[PDB]
């Protein structure tokens, strides 16, 4: 076969250890899912330094630690029918734990807004670095993709679907590793779900086609991400969403001539319209991806342990540094509490 | 030709 005795035994044992890890991580997740944190800080505990994305860089007054404070206007969430999605986001973020998932440190609320205070990730969005450099070499792209594969293996084992993978939602930390942000569309889903949501270029065909869909939409989105990282542009590329959607459902994808055959084979199996053939949706699960030739040089444990040398370390001048984010142009807490009943659980 | 800037999510269609 493809592997000899030593390699097949090591791989089988490694895969069993993954199962063991994931069973323990689910037990830990469920305890927090069932008893969520709430009201663990107040606005007066921080200084507002600068707007970073609203998301504000803030400084905790007692510790001097810097954080990214996401501010949600309760009234705008209701008008947008994102109430359940916003409740999903905070409940999920406070329950998960993984080295490539942004860490929610505090959350709280007041008359007008919801606040989520997360660890500050100073390296900026992958998006910026990718557009600046053009494209990532395949080893560079693979380093990031491996982190997403492990993160999705973790999330999906908890029955969580992420639903908004893209370079805009991936931050680079001080060691050059990825931090997944933006859990606004993440949902706990035992089997299928039906909401039409996500970002056009990254939507799986079954979403566009208004089907009940499952966690395999995330594996399709991984295909889009790897393609975009390695090409510099995504595989289904057009000025208007309707044109993007037509390309996605066609079952056709074209590749740059510099893509390796290994990469093209992986991407054809991720960007597979037929769900009975899509990697990540088959009997062998995530192992079809982790055991693919394009990942043959990936030491999955070493990636998880953050012991692999990153391809790129972002410039970092000091603890408050915002140089890897953009510039943006006050906080208005009202005297009357708004949409109190809709956000009781937050 | 296609979108080169940051891309917004959609809540419906
Ligand atoms: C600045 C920031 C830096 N450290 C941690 C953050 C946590 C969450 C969000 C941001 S963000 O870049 O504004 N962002 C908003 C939505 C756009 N997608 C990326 C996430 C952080």
């Amino acid at each position: 076969g493809h592997m000899g005795n030593a390699a097949a035994a090591k791989k089988g044992s490694e895969q069993e250890s993954v199962k063991e890890f994931l069973a323990k991580a689910k037990e830990e997740f469920l305890k927090k899912w069932e008893s969520p944190s709430q009201n663990t800080a107040q606005l007066d505990h921080f200084d507002r330094i600068k707007t970073l994305g609203r998301v504000m860089l803030v400084k905790h007054k007692e510790t001097g630690n810097h954080y990214a404070m996401k501010i949600l206007d309760k009234q705008k969430v209701v008008k947008l029918k994102q109430i359940e999605h916003t409740l999903n986001e905070k409940r999920i973020l406070q329950a998960v734990n993984f080295p490539f998932l942004v860490k929610l440190e505090f959350s709280f609320k007041d008359n007008s807004n919801l606040y989520m205070v997360m660890e500050y990730v100073p390296g900026g969005e992958m998006f910026s670095h990718l557009r600046r450099i053009g494209r990532f070499s395949e080893p560079h792209a693979r380093f990031y993709a491996a982190q997403i594969v492990l993160t999705f293996e973790y999330l999906h084992s908890l029955d969580l679907i992420y639903r908004d993978l893209k370079p805009e939602n991936l931050l680079i930390d001080q060691q050059g590793y990825i931090q997944v942000t933006d859990f606004g569309f993440a949902k706990r889903v035992k089997g299928r779900t039906w909401t039409l949501c996500g970002t056009p270029e990254y939507l799986a065909p079954e979403i566009i086609l208004s089907k009940g869909y499952n966690k395999a939409v995330d594996w399709w989105a991984l295909g889009v991400l790897i393609y975009e990282m390695a090409a510099g542009y995504p595989p289904f590329f057009a000025d208007q969403p309707i044109q993007i959607y037509e390309k996605i459902v066609s079952g056709k994808v074209r590749f740059p001539s510099h893509f390796s055959s290994d990469l093209k084979d992986l991407l054809r199996n991720l960007l597979q319209v037929d769900l009975t053939k899509r990697f990540g949706n088959l009997k062998n699960g995530v192992n079809d991806i982790k055991n693919h030739k394009w990942f043959a040089t990936t030491d999955w444990i070493a990636i998880y342990q953050r012991k692999v040398e990153a391809p790129f370390i972002p410039k970092f001048k000091g603890p408050g540094d915002t140089s890897n984010f953009d510039d943006y142009e006050e906080i208005r807490v009202s005297i009357n509490e708004k949409c109190g009943k809709e956000f009781t659980e937050f | 030709a296609g979108r080169t800037g940051r891309r917004q999510a959609i809540h419906d269609i």
